[PDB]
């Protein structure tokens, strides 16, 4: 298969910025490359085809260049409507899409407020323990969350979920949920959530002891 | 038509609207009356619906909203697509339509003259394109027949803007360097006419182009003068 | 304009089959390449099948080759995707798309449908268990509701019957290895309010016709 790689995976920008996104093909696709815009929950919209031809109805701030294996999409002056995910598509042989580049709203750094929640007694008696760590209203998106149980680093038993950029303050919020059997939960005392983020002068840990 | 203005009764008396009736009825293409029983249009108008029975041709008409269930229309007796036209492509984009009945001429319904054998090398300077097509890319069919003045360009200039396609001597292109005035979707098959020595001549048939009214992106038209032997053969031969 | 409307999406069990339709409306003289493209929850667009001309090359992505059949009924003006031996990982929004053949005629290169949702799962329909995320004993406090083990999507969560909206974050659900979904909804409030104010999350799950209100209190 022809593999398509977009870079960067995310990029932060402001209204009025000039924005450039790149797409690389694993082999030559001549100029058979298209670019799309997609907003959450909506069908994608074609912007550019044959590498540099503007689709019918598309504003002229969008342009494309390249041929062979390396391509760019440029937005000459970003507008509020342009925050979205962009995909390239080769159509040399069938169709293959790149993995996408999200274009998001840039703002100042904001540290997460971090909160840890023990499992409820109601939930425990049913045999499962969910431990929740909340990182609230932070920017940028990049954040590392580590779980520690009696100082042993956890791995493979947690899942993260993240909100879309807030419409008022352009921050993200994130949950990390550690799932244990009741039996394992009861085997340990200290449950800690440690977060690393640019807004923090060093990593912050929130914790509780089982039963206090 | 992008950047045009409203036409008047009698101004372009050869302009027709080629419409299709299925459940609903829609204008699809323009065309030009060239004799009592003959309309000239683009072959591509028939790529999707090649059969005659669904088509309705309105002549002597300024405003599409005037059309009702009772408005008379001509029907297609014969479609003659150029034998070397390829579906979906730009070469030989020309079709003759023979009507089921001949139309009488009036001041609001009469033919455009075809180019004269004498005018092979004429450089036409007062050219106009008409139709009910969109007034912008992804717009809507216009109600009142629009007109716009557009200069011809050389084939060499046109070729510079269409690197991916071949511009041939059987095509002619028209456009402004900075765009703003052009044909658009729904104008295709209609006329490009130029006034020469006091008379209007059918110089082009609206055929294809990238976008509508873009800078350095002229419209492409079938060059009618190059098809005169074909027109006269197919018409004289048929009637 | 020319318009495309997908239908036939829904919930099917692993190993089952489903047939999507994409009905085209309008008049056009254009011819089109016809494709199906899908997007799994939180993932990218993935092309899966196409037909290049009437009775022409039908082609498939390796991910679906041998299980899916693309076809056209020109008399109904409809594109189909027959999907057999379906699996969890075929879960996605499916889109049909048309691509213009030949020279540009003042018109569009692409036409896209609206998408139709396909869910492949052996899970049983079930309303969520709702557990409190109690505000800690140790400015601003956070509290929430853990909405666990429901199927299928979606659920809705409100706080105090819609009276509390400021500072609410309801997370996108996660698909657990059990095949059931889970999410949390949180809210930040003044610490000084924890003793006097009542906080209740209202969790609705239409597929199971369940509504649960859960009071969230200091522990």
């Amino acid at each position: 298969d022809i593999q398509m790689t977009q870079s960067p995976s995310t990029l932060s920008a402001s209204v009025g910025d000039r924005v450039t996104i790149t797409c690389r093909a694993s082999q030559s696709i001549s100029s058979w490359l298209a670019w799309y815009q997609q907003k959450p929950g909506k069908a994608p919209k074609l912007l550019i085809y044959k590498a540099s031809t503007l689709e019918s109805g598309v504003p002229s701030r969008f342009s494309g260049s390249g041929s062979g294996t390396e391509f760019t999409l440029t937005i000459s002056s970003l507008q509020p409507d342009d925050f979205a995910t962009y995909y390239c598509q080769q159509y040399n042989t069938y169709w293959t899409f790149g993995q996408g580049t999200k274009v998001e709203i840039k703002r100042t750094v904001a540290a997460p407020s971090v909160f840890i929640f023990p499992p409820s007694d109601e939930q425990l008696k049913s045999g499962t323990a969910s431990v929740v760590c909340l990182l609230n209203n932070f920017y940028p998106r990049e954040a590392k969350v580590q779980w520690k149980v009696d100082n042993a680093l956890q791995s493979g038993n947690s899942q993260e979920s993240v909100t879309e950029q807030d419409s008022k303050d352009s921050t993200y919020s994130l949950s990390s949920t550690l799932t244990l059997s009741k039996a394992d939960y009861e085997k340990h005392k200290v449950y800690a959530c440690e977060v690393t983020h640019q807004g923090l002068s060093s990593p912050v840990t929130k914790s509780f002891n089982r039963g206090e | 038509i992008v950047g045009g203005t409203e036409s008047s009764w009698g101004e372009w008396p050869w302009q027709v609207s080629l419409q299709v009736k299925l459940t609903a009825q829609r204008h699809l293409c323009g065309g030009s009356l060239i004799g009592h029983q003959w309309v000239l249009t683009a072959a591509h108008c028939f790529d999707g619906l090649p059969l005659q029975d669904v088509w309705r041709i309105y002549s002597g008409i300024l405003e599409l909203s005037d059309i009702t269930k009772d408005t008379p229309f001509s029907q297609i007796k014969e479609i003659i697509i150029h034998q070397n036209y390829k579906v979906s492509e730009g070469n030989h984009d020309i079709a003759l339509i023979k009507l089921q009945a001949p139309l009488e001429y009036t001041e609001f319904q009469k033919p455009i003259s075809l180019p004269s054998k004498g005018d092979t090398s004429t450089i036409y300077t007062n050219c106009w394109v008409t139709g009910w097509g969109f007034s912008k890319e992804k717009g809507e069919i216009q109600n009142i027949l629009q007109k716009v003045n557009i200069p011809l360009v050389t084939n060499e200039e046109c070729q510079k803007r269409y690197q991916d396609y071949k511009i041939t001597q059987r095509m002619v292109c028209a456009g402004y360097k900075e765009g703003g005035k052009d044909a658009c979707k729904g104008d295709s098959g209609g006329p490009l006419v130029c006034k020469h020595n006091g008379m209007w001549r059918l110089v082009g048939i609206t055929s294809w182009g990238e976008g509508c009214a873009r800078r350095e992106q002229p419209g492409v038209y079938t060059k009618v003068a190059e098809y005169m032997d074909w027109i006269l053969e197919k018409t004289q031969s048929s009637d | 304009e020319v318009q495309l409307l997908e239908s036939g999406g829904g919930l099917v069990q692993p190993g089952g089959s489903l047939r999507l339709s994409c009905a085209a409306s309008g008049f056009t003289f254009s011819h089109y390449i016809m494709m199906w493209v899908r997007q799994a929850p939180g993932k990218g667009l993935e092309w899966v099948s196409g037909i290049y001309s009437s009775g022409g090359i039908t082609v498939y992505a390796d991910s679906v080759k041998g299980r899916f059949t693309i076809s056209r009924d020109n008399s109904k003006n409809t594109l189909y995707l027959q999907m057999n031996s379906l699996r969890a990982e075929d879960t996605a929004v499916y889109y049909c798309a048309y691509r213009r053949i030949g020279v540009p005629r003042r018109d569009e290169f692409d036409i896209w449908g609206q998408g139709t949702m396909v869910t492949v799962s052996s899970a049983s329909t079930k309303g969520p268990s709702v557990f409190p995320l109690a505000p800690s004993s140790k400015g601003t406090a956070a509290l929430g509701c853990l909405v666990k083990d429901y199927f299928p999507e979606p659920v809705t969560v409100s706080w105090n019957s819609g009276a509390l909206t400021s500072g609410v974050h309801t997370f996108p659900a996660v698909l657990q290895s059990s095949g059931l979904y889970s999410l949390s909804s949180v809210v930040t409030v003044p610490s000084s309010s924890l003793g006097t104010q009542t906080y209740i999350c209202n969790v609705n799950h239409k597929p199971s016709n369940t509504k649960v209100d859960k009071r969230v209190e200091p522990k």
